[PDB]
Formats: C-alpha cells, structure tokens, sequence
C-alpha cells in the first residue's frame, strides 16, 4: 500500500535521533566537567555524604 | 517521695535533664533547637516536633495524639471502651506502678502498642541518628495474622458456590477472573484488661 | 577520609570514552537511514503515477 | 477523524509544555547550587575563629567579612528571576500579610 | 527589676492565600502537575543572629551551619526528583503520538 | 400507604440513671416517637480523672416519601457526658433540647439524594460529567425512540 | 436558629442514610424523666391518583 | 548497604513515591476514541455497597450478583519497649507514692 505524505519511518527515525543527540550531549557535559554527579538529578544520595 | 539524681525519673521531669539525651562530649541535642520525629505506618506518615523543655507526660500525650491521627487507634465504637483503649496506647511506668510478670515489669520505660492485627500494626521511626540511638527502641512482641472463613452464595436462588479458609484475607480462585480483598477491621471486638494490663 | 571521598569524583575515563565513541558511531548511521527513508516514498510513488 | 486530529494537536501542545516546564527547575537548581557553595566557605571561616591566640580585633576583622558574605547571600536569595516571576522569595507557593 | 503580666490578652490577625504552580501535561481536561518551591533565605535558614565576637559562639555556629546545609541538600534533591519524573513522562507523549 | 409512630409507657421516675429521647422536625415537619432508658444507661461514674469519657447510644429514624412512598431508614450515635453521679448511688443526667444539622446521607443512596453527589457519576480524572451541562439519553423500542435530558 | 446547650451531649457520629440536605434542622429533646402514656399520632399518608 | 543514616532512606522514599505517582498516571491516562484500555474497562465492570471491599480483574468473569458470608478468627499485634531513663548528677525529682 503506497500513500502520500505518510512517512511514519521518518517519525521513528526522528525520535531515535532525539535520544541519540541527548545522550551525546550528556556525555559531553560529563566529560567536560570531570565530575560524576553534577547538577542535582543524577544521584540523590551522593550530595549529602 | 523525693528521689534524687544519679534513679528512676518522675512524671514532671524536663527532657533537657535526662542522662540519655547528652552526647559523649557533653552537648545535649536540644541545644541547637527543637528536633523532628517522623513516624511511618498504615501507608501514611506523621511528623512531630520536640522542644527541650516539655516533660514526659507531654511527650506521651503528643505521641498518643499523633498515633491516633494515623487512624490506628480504636475505631468508631465511640464507647468508653474506645476512650480507655485510646488512653492506654502509650504508657510510662513509674516506680509506684510496676507490675510483676507483665509487660510493665521494668521501671521508667515507654510501652507502645497499636490497635490492629498483623502486618497493619508495624511502626517505623525516622529521625536524627543521635536521637534514634538514644531512644533505643526494642521489640517484645510481634504480630500475627487472622483466619478468615468465607462462604459465597447466589443472591436470588441461594445455590452454594464455594467456601474457603484464608490467612491474608484475599479471596482467590473461586470467582472466575476476579480477586477480592476484604479489610481486617471487620468482626473484631477490643477490650482492655488492667488487672494484667493487656 | 579524602581517599574515601575521592571515590565518587569521576569514572575511569576509558569507559566514558567508549560510550562517546559508540554514540558518535551510531549517530551517522541514524542520519543515513533517515536520509534514505525521506528519499524513497515521493520518488517511488511519483514514478508509479 | 475529527477526534483523532484534535487529540494529535493536544499531544503536540503537551510535548512543548514539558520542556517549557523543565527549564525553570534547571535555573532554580543552579541558584541553589551557588548558595550551597557559599555556605561551606562560611563554615570553614567559622571553624577558623575559636582559637585562643587572637585578641578582640582579629575577630572583628573576621566579623566584617562574614557580614558582607551574609549580605551577598541575601542578595542572591532575592535576585533570582524568570519572566517577571520571582522564584525563591516565597512567591511561588503562598502569599501572607498581617497588620 | 520586676516583670509582670499585663492582664489583658492581645489579638492579632493574619491573612494567607496560595499561589501554587500548575502544569498542563495532557490533552484533556483534568490531568495536571503541581509545583511549589519552598521559601529560602537567611531567615529561613535561621542564621540571622550569628555572631563572632567572643570565643563562645563558634560551636553553636557550627551546629547551625550543619543544620542549614542538610536542609538545603534536601530541597535540591526534591527538585531533582521532580525533574526526573518530568523527563520520564516526556517520551510517552511522542510514542502515543506516533501510534 | 399510611405511616404511624408508636409510643410506650414507662415510669421514668427512678432515683437516677437514664432519660427519654424525642426526635422531631425535618422537611416534612414530623413529630416522631419518644423512647425511654433505664438505670445508669446514659452517663457513667468517675475513675479518678477519666481522661474525659463518652457513652454511646444508637438511634434509628424513618421517613416516608410522598410520590413513590419508599421508606428511608437512617441511624446515628449520640455520645453522652463523661461522668455524673450522686454520692456513689446511681448516676445523674441533664435534660434539655438543642438543634442538629445534617450533611450527606451515609453509605447508601437516599430517595432525595442529589444526582451530583453519586460517586459513580465522576470519572477517574476528578471531573464530574454534569459540570459541563445537561446530558441526553435515548431509548429505543417497538420501532420508536425517545430522548430525555 | 438560636439556643444554647442546656444538656450534656458531646457529639454525634455515624450518619448513615438519615435523609439529607440538612436544612430543615432537627430537634433531639433529651428529657430527664417524665411520665409517658400510651398514644398514637398519624405521621403520613401517600396516594398516587 | 549500611553506611547511610536514617535520612538518606527517606530521601530515596520521596523519589520512589514520585515514580509511583507517575506510573499510576500513565496507567490511568491511556486513551483511544474515548475508550480507556488499561483501566479495567476492557473486560468487566464492578461495583459494591461496602466501603471495605476491593476488586481486581484478571480475566473474563461470568455474571451476576453474589452474597458473601464472613467469619473471623483473630491474631495478635506488635508490642514495643523503650529503654531505661535516669537522672543526671544534679537532678531532683518528686513523686506521689503510696505505701
């Protein structure tokens, strides 16, 4: 079945590219900072200790 | 009767004087400010504040009110039975009120109980490390579950369908594809015995 | 104590570098697949038309 | 078709709203991190004084800078901002007044 | 000196209202998320009257600083929990959109 | 239908111990029945401090509707005073009258319950159906249809 | 309506199916002993047409 | 692992509670053509009169109205004891004692 402007695989690829980009950005931030926890959301128990 | 220091505490002693509320370095917990205490139970939590000037009876009253707020106390039987049970939930034993071969055979200790059966009666305590260690709670009795006999019958003809004797009060495997849960505060009457204090 | 605290500082950099390499490698494959997915449908159907 | 298109539009709106919400929390976290950073230097300078070698003038010299640090922390507490809506100064939960 | 009770009680009045934060997280009437941020400053931390003049206040200072630090840590970790929930809930919207 | 109330004769004159209860009023302005109690059946005696006390008495009341004639039955529990009594003889009680207000019905649906208070008429998201406005219901049968609001 | 507690009633619990709308107030006379006689009073009647 | 005091675990509990709320929301928010799928609306539909009876649906159920008869045999509860409390070196206590 061939349709017009029904490119669901494009949407799937867009979503997956979104996760890939966010993961790359977080890894870059961690590597540049040189710290494990950073921010406040990575770990909730390391901050107090 | 005047009892000196160095002896069982009395009902009007201020909390800032007890020996167990000072650290090894001689700094009492109440120096900085009032302390928190969080109690978890029955799928709920409560918070109380302690200041270094209240006496023991105020502590007992506050704990009793906080416990009754969670709903663990006597239900709406609304009789004098309920009032007595509510009042005898948290107890402090003085020198002149010790009873041999009972739960209160030790002087100057807090006795804590609840008004439900089984796992519903478990309490959890949260607070500062020093305060929790100073309180030094311990267990002298553990809860047990109930036995439920359940029979099911039709509502228009009365034909028998099934019956069971369960432990956790969960009716399973008699009605096709549905599980039923029945609360544990059904069909129980509570009384208080002061001759044995139970 | 300072030895104890310097155990939540940062991961051994090798694992971080491995994660970065894998993510960067996978991103280009995502991009190429998305490009081909965008290419296919309009061309094929307009060829049919 | 009408129901489905309406639902799709609502989904897109919520998708934007989520990130719009997350930005504010990130900003507040940054501010609180800066405050936590200052408090530790306060603690170290606190344990500094307390030795008996010092006269009553060295402690005054410490006190001036401690007061300045407190003023700075009050300023940073009262300076946070997002779209003309102050965050940390109790304007996001309640509003009280008395005579 | 002799201090005495006045003998006539005093009356005060207080007005309190809420200003919480709402977040629309769905495509139909009813589903939302609530947001609040506790008020934080020197008065909230309770270190307004910290003094360093004599060799007797530093110990109380250290105690109070410990308490303030643990409070601030708790607030930050609460914000982190909020942001983690929002990050997890963001993706299901797009999954449902695709379906 | 005809609905009546019935009363019993009691001495009600003892040394002490009880009293009589009379329920009246309501949207129909009914003058209900009166009941009498015995000895030491309302208020108990002190036990040093009593840490405040309360006794309990259950009461059932019935009402009749004027257009379908369906009977409605409800119950309440009065809590009576902490501790009374003469010099360790029998007890004591106080007489008088006061006013009572009601809200809700209990755990069932009464004949005069408002349709916006039924728990089944709200969704899981906390919004009630009738908040927007009136609803339509259609009935089909015997080759005919009807609509109600 | 206006009246002070001349009696010793603490409170009331368990309201269950006691009608509703709570507007026509209720009178709960608690008399401390008075001779009672046997009698009857017509409460209500109901007709359709 | 025991190195944490009794505060870190409450901190963890807060985030656990938020995750529970999120999973409840996603369970109760699924939708298609005004037909809720996972909220037990696809197999059966139940209601009772008591306020202490819970029903969970697993598979296809039959029909009808049922009457249940219950009989109880009781158990026991938990009893806790605290430790002995004494006075300091300079304390004085008074009590009303009978002999």
């Amino acid at each position: 079945a061939m349709y017009i402007n029904t490119n669901v695989p494009s949407l799937t690829a867009q979503r997956y590219l979104g996760e890939t980009n966010n993961a790359v950005s977080k890894s870059l931030e961690r590597l540049s900072s040189g710290l494990r926890i950073n921010s406040a959301s990575d770990d909730a128990s390391g901050l107090a200790i | 009767l005047v009892a000196g220091g160095g002896e069982a505490a009395t009902s009007t002693t201020k909390l800032k004087d007890i020996s167990r509320f000072t650290t090894d370095d001689g700094v009492n917990i109440f120096a900085a400010g009032p302390q928190e205490l969080t109690i978890f139970g029955n799928g709920s939590s409560a918070t109380i504040y302690l200041e270094g000037d209240d006496t023991v009876s105020e502590f007992e009253t506050k704990l009793s009110s906080a416990i009754l707020e969670l709903g663990m106390g006597a239900t709406a039987g609304t009789s004098d039975e309920a009032a007595t049970v509510n009042s005898n939930l948290v107890n402090y034993v003085s020198t002149g009120d010790v009873t041999d071969s009972s739960n209160e055979a030790l002087a100057g200790t807090f006795v804590i109980q609840t008004a439900r059966l089984g796992d519903d009666s478990k309490l959890s305590f949260i607070g500062d490390q020093n305060l929790i260690n100073a309180l030094s709670l311990a267990t002298i009795q553990e809860g047990e579950n109930s036995e439920t006999t359940i029979k099911v019958t039709d509502a228009h003809t009365g034909k028998f369908i099934g019956s069971d004797s369960v432990n956790d009060s969960t009716l399973r495997g008699v009605i096709q594809g549905v599980d039923v849960k029945i609360d544990s505060d059904v069909g129980v009457s509570i009384s208080w015995n002061s001759t044995k204090k139970t | 104590l300072t030895a104890a605290e310097s155990r939540i500082r940062d991961l051994d950099i090798a694992d971080e570098m491995a994660k970065f390499t894998k993510n960067q490698i996978l991103a280009q494959s995502n991009i190429s697949m998305l490009a081909q997915a965008n290419s296919l449908p309009q061309m094929a159907l307009s060829l049919l038309g | 078709s009408e129901k489905l298109r309406g639902q799709i539009s609502g989904l897109k709106r919520a998708s934007l709203n989520a990130q719009d919400g997350i930005s504010l929390l990130q900003t507040a976290e940054g501010g609180l991190q800066n405050i936590q950073d200052m408090l530790q230097r306060m603690r170290e300078l606190a344990v500094q004084a307390g030795n008996g070698v010092y006269t009553t003038n060295d402690r005054a010299e410490i006190q001036k800078e401690v007061d300045q640090l407190k003023e700075e922390i009050n300023r940073i507490a009262s300076s946070t901002e997002f779209n003309t809506k102050k965050l940390l100064n109790g304007d996001s939960t309640a509003l009280w007044s008395s005579d | 000196m002799e201090f005495s009770a006045t003998g006539e009680s005093e009356d005060i009045k207080l007005h309190l209202v809420d200003n919480a934060m709402e977040m629309q997280i769905g495509a139909n009437e009813g589903q939302t998320i609530l947001a609040n941020i506790p008020q934080v400053d020197t008065t909230s931390l309770g270190i307004d009257d910290i003094l360093m003049v004599d060799q007797e206040l530093a110990q109380e200072s250290i105690t109070k600083l410990d308490k303030a630090l643990e409070t601030v840590s708790g607030v930050r970790a609460t914000i982190g929990a909020q942001i983690n929930r929002l990050e997890y809930t963001m993706t299901g919207l797009d999954t449902t959109r695709e379906n | 239908k005809i609905l009546l109330s019935t009363t019993e004769a009691v001495d009600t004159s003892a040394t002490s111990g009880g009293g009589t209860i009379a329920i009246s009023g309501g949207p129909a302005g009914t003058t209900g029945a009166i009941i009498s109690y015995g000895n030491n059946e309302l208020t108990k005696v002190d036990n040093g401090d009593t840490t405040i006390d309360y006794n309990s008495v259950t009461v059932y009341h019935a009402a009749l509707n004027v257009e379908t004639g369906n009977l409605d039955v409800g119950n309440l529990t009065f809590n009576f005073r902490e501790d009374t009594g003469t010099d360790t003889a029998y007890g004591s009680t106080t007489g008088g009258s006061f006013d009572l207000l009601v809200a809700g019905g209990g755990e069932a649906a009464t004949s005069t319950t408002k349709l916006k208070d039924i728990s089944r008429f709200t969704t899981d998201d906390g919004v009630n159906i009738f908040a927007a406005g009136p609803q339509e219901l259609t009935i089909f049968g015997n080759g005919s249809s009807a609509t109600i609001y | 309506g206006g009246d002070v507690n001349e009696t010793n009633v603490g409170f009331v619990t368990d309201p269950n199916t006691l009608a509703s709308t709570g507007t026509a107030y209720y009178t709960v006379d608690v008399t401390a002993g008075a001779d009672t006689l046997s009698s009857v009073a017509t409460m209500s009647v109901y007709r359709q047409a | 692992n025991g190195v944490y005091t009794t505060n870190d675990r409450a901190e963890i509990q807060k985030e656990v509670d938020q995750l529970k709320e999120e999973i409840n929301r996603i369970a109760s928010s699924t939708e298609f053509n005004t037909k809720k799928l996972l909220n037990g609306d696809s197999t059966a539909l139940w209601s009772s009169d008591s306020s202490d009876l819970d029903v969970v649906i697993k598979s296809a159920v039959a029909e009808g109205n049922y009457n249940l008869n219950v009989t109880v045999d009781p158990g026991k509860n938990f009893v806790y004891k605290s430790d002995v409390m004494t006075l300091n070196e300079d304390a004085i206590g008074a009590e009303i004692v009978t002999a």
